[PDB]
């Protein structure tokens, strides 16, 4: 939601 | 830097938790006051170490830093597992608080936005890229006071370069970087302020999540586009032109902080009188 690889 | 745990005293409740491992509100004895603090303790369970190692860049980047708007580091200490050891700013995270205070003035949010400039302005001068600027990552000592921090991602400029190139897209706030980040893994100051201008949006919406119902690459594909957010409720019309401003998609022609700090001031004090 936030941090995304 | 190195803090004796005898020193330390932690309450058993914590205030947050994640991948990164917990934080707990505790005290630390000085030379004569006892300083309240918020301890991000590390998951130990998950070592990697990859997370004691980030903890100690984190700790390197606060160790160098000295201003009123940045969350100061008390120090480290290695015990049942590593603790970056932090000053507390009792009122949290900045999109936390907005969301449960929706009664917060424009003046305040402006007050509140100017002081993360004033912090970023001192980063940029310093030369070291935030990387994770967000909301989520303002605290608030007062509702009057805010103080960056989270400098996990954070990186201290190369003397022969303006920008950190990262080899790899590794596990990224998405929604708040700029183009040249998401396409040439290039971070400068401007890209930071680029963040600001999200942030800004985050402020004056309350709280609100940025691109709502949006993965990161629809965000990327909208910008672009040439598509921007639109204006939040009762956000000045003043403060959303600056909010365009920092999503300049060129970083070339996008203001720094010095440019960005001066406008909020300005403006600042205009509302101030009245
Ligand atoms: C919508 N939801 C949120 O946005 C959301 C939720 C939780 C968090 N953050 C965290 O997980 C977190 C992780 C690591 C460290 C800290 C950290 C660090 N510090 C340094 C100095 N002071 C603090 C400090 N204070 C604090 C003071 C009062 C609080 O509760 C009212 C509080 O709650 C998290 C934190 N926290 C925080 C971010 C966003």
């Amino acid at each position: 939601e936030v941090y995304e690889s | 830097v190195y803090l004796d745990r005898k020193l330390l005293t932690l309450e058993d409740k914590e205030l947050g938790s994640g991948n990164f491992g917990t934080v707990k509100k505790g005290y630390y004895q000085m030379k004569k006051v006892v300083k309240t603090v918020a301890v991000k303790i590390l998951k130990n369970e998950a070592n990697d170490p990859a997370l004691k190692d980030e903890l100690l860049a984190e700790a390197n980047v606060m160790q160098q830093l000295d201003n009123p708007y940045i969350v100061r580091m008390i120090g480290i200490c290695e015990a049942e597992s590593w603790m970056l050891v932090m000053e507390m700013a009792e009122l949290g995270p900045l999109n936390k608080y907005l969301q449960q205070n929706r009664h917060v003035k424009d003046k305040n949010i402006i007050e509140l936005v100017h002081q993360v400039s004033m912090g970023m302005k001192y980063l940029e001068e310093s030369n070291f890229v935030h990387r994770d600027l967000a909301a989520r990552n303002v605290l608030l000592v007062t509702q009057h006071y805010a103080k960056i921090s989270d400098f996990g991602l954070s990186k201290a400029l190369r003397a022969d370069e303006n920008y950190y190139k990262a080899q790899t897209h590794g596990k990224w706030p998405v929604k708040w970087y700029a183009p040249e980040c998401i396409n040439y893994y290039k971070f400068s100051s401007k890209s930071d302020v680029w963040s600001f201008g999200v942030l800004m949006w985050e402020a004056f919406s309350y709280g609100q999540k940025p691109y709502r119902g949006m993965k990161g690459s629809e965000v990327t594909a909208m910008l672009e586009k040439g598509e921007r957010m639109g204006c939040p409720a009762g956000c000045p019309r003043e403060m959303y032109d600056l909010m365009n401003l920092c999503w300049t998609y060129d970083v070339e022609n996008r203001p720094g902080f010095a440019a960005v700090e001066l406008r909020l001031r300005n403006y600042y004090y205009d509302v101030v009188n009245h």
